[PDB]
């Protein structure tokens, strides 16, 4: 037997998912800092989504 | 990642031959290439995870000092 293709689909899937993960890789003062905290929360959520996606890619490789 | 156990794996990793040797070794199931992919994914997931830790600490600080500002008023 030859593992000629299955490696190829694995490469394609993991490369596309790595690219996608890299895509997400990137009293008035009270209100301003509240907006800053909201932006920080948004960045945290986006980066957590990226790391979860990459963990899924690793699990695909392991599977 | 722990540097002591990752320097050893980097040393045992860079000494691998080209992909042609690791392909001609076990043509049935390309175990060597897949192990390399696993190592690479572990490294990169760990890097993004430490980035997550830092940014989440920053977010926690933002929540804390926002709460402090609310309490001051």
């Amino acid at each position: 037997t030859s593992a000629a293709e299955a490696v190829e689909e694995l490469k394609a899937k993991v490369a596309e998912l790595r690219e996608q993960a890299a895509a997400e890789a990137a009293q008035a003062a009270i209100e301003k800092l509240t907006a800053a905290a909201e932006a920080a929360t948004e960045a945290d959520a986006r980066a957590q989504a990226a790391v979860a996606l990459e963990k899924q890619a690793l699990d695909e490789v392991v599977a | 990642r722990d540097m002591a156990v990752w320097g050893r794996v980097r040393s045992c990793y860079k000494a691998a031959p080209a992909a042609k040797k690791l392909d001609a070794e076990m043509p049935n199931t390309l175990f060597g290439s897949v192990a390399l992919m696993y190592i690479k994914q572990v490294r990169r997931v760990a890097r993004k995870a430490v980035l997550q830790r830092e940014l989440a600490a920053k977010l926690a600080k933002a929540q804390q000092d926002l709460a402090d500002k609310q309490a001051a008023l």
